[PDB]
């Protein structure tokens, strides 16, 4: 019934931006407070964002303050996280959890941030 | 013969706010300045009672009522408050007589990835009366058409989780909150200071 499917992440270079996607099936995302995590190898799932349920409040870890933006798609049943200034540092498989009786997560995006020169 | 505050501070979960329990005290010796001036507890207000005075009472019963919110809801927890958790969750008496207590709560209710345990009420047809407790899970009717118990368009479940993650803003993680209240009835005041 319910789920949560991911996309909208890949690679990209220092300083430019992607908008991850996380679409709803089976409730309205506008219903939920919805929250986002980030795991790169070897660390700990980290919170990154989150927008309450029935509003448009939203909330940042500093780590992405300013940089990263919640929105809702209400006629997409979607929720993005548009991720601009990307640095080295950002690359990690991106998701997003809703409670709704218990937790849903969705399946994880990977974004991998590049810099260099590739001639 | 201690009353048995412990089992109120130090448990090891508390409740949901919207479900929050309520302990009675009754006939036993209670150290209230112990409690307060312990510096573990960043809030401790009292109304209409003083706390360095509350030793040299006696009341027929105290009621320890506990739960936990978010640090940004702590101010809601007294009386004359509105708001999501005074006019829907817990609701204090405009005239109320007893103490609040909170504290951080971090270390103890917040887990990596969030804990979703904590869950508060969003809606409710009409606001909490001054002790009242809700714990229905009906589906609530926030336009004209009825509900008949589906969740749908302007008909949603009531409750929501705070899902604390330890590195919430402060605002957002978690505080235990007790708050004691003293009833001096016509039966024997069996609950007094040392
Ligand atoms: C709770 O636990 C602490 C440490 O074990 C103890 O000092 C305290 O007296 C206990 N009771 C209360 C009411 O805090």
């Amino acid at each position: 019934q319910v789920q949560l499917v991911e996309s909208g992440g890949g690679l990209v270079q220092a300083g430019g931006s992607l908008r991850l996607s996380c679409a709803a099936s089976g409730f309205p995302v506008y219903s939920w407070n919805m929250w986002w995590y980030r795991q790169a190898p070897g660390k700990e799932r980290e919170w990154v964002a989150a927008i309450e349920s029935h509003g448009d409040s939203t909330r940042y870890a500093d780590s992405v303050k300013g940089r990263f933006t919640i929105s809702r798609d209400n006629a997409k049943n979607t929720v993005y996280l548009q991720m601009n200034s990307l640095k080295p540092e950002d690359t990690a498989v991106y998701y997003c959890y809703v409670w709704v009786g218990h937790t849903y997560y969705g399946q994880g995006t990977q974004v991998t941030v590049s810099a260099g020169r590739a001639g | 013969n201690l009353c048995p505050f412990g089992e109120v501070f130090n448990a090891t979960r508390f409740a949901s706010v919207y479900a929050w329990n309520r302990k009675r005290i009754s006939n036993c010796v209670a150290d209230y300045s112990v409690l307060y001036n312990s510096a573990s507890f960043s809030t401790f207000k009292c109304y209409g009672v003083s706390p360095t005075k509350l030793n040299d009472l006696c009341f027929t019963n105290v009621y320890a009522d506990s739960f936990v919110i978010r640090g940004d809801e702590v101010r809601q927890i007294a009386p004359g408050q509105t708001g999501k958790i005074a006019d829907y969750n817990y609701k204090l008496p405009d005239d109320f007589t007893g103490c609040v207590i909170a504290w951080n709560s971090n270390n103890l209710d917040s887990k990596v990835g969030g804990n979703y345990n904590y869950l508060y009420r969003l809606f409710r047809k009409s606001n909490l009366k001054p002790f009242e407790r809700d714990i229905s899970t009906e589906i609530y009717q926030a336009g004209s058409t009825p509900c008949n118990g589906v969740e749908g368009f302007n008909c949603y479940f009531p409750l929501q989780s705070y899902g604390f993650q330890p590195t919430n803003g402060v605002g957002y993680q978690p505080y235990r909150v007790v708050v004691l209240s003293f009833e001096l009835l016509h039966a024997p005041a069996t609950v007094c200071g040392p």
